């Protein structure tokens, strides 16, 4: 298993 | 714009070395 | 090398030896090359690829 670089998806205010 | 929800975790490395189902160890 | 960046992120990346006679080649082994030789097409050609 190869090692991943996971990133944890969040929700932010953009205009 | 759609295909994501908050608190999903995507796959940001590695992408062109891993097959769908595969088992893969976080970082 | 190649055990030491086996597990790299960002790409790939890959050691090998010079060929043994130059301008015979890019390395040492085999090289063949696949022929479209009845037109299948690039997609065709991909998936026999």
């Amino acid at each position: 298993a190869r090692e991943v670089d996971v990133l944890s998806v969040k929700t932010e205010p953009f205009t | 714009s759609e295909g994501l929800q908050a608190g999903d975790k995507v796959i940001t490395s590695s992408l062109a070395a891993i097959r769908p189902g595969a088992k893969v160890i976080p970082r | 090398v190649n055990q030491h960046f086996a597990n790299l992120d960002d790409g790939a990346i890959m050691a090998v030896p010079p060929p043994p006679v130059e301008g015979l080649g890019n390395s040492g082994g085999f090289a063949l090359r696949l022929q479209d030789r009845a037109g299948l097409g690039r997609d065709a050609l991909l998936a026999a690829r």
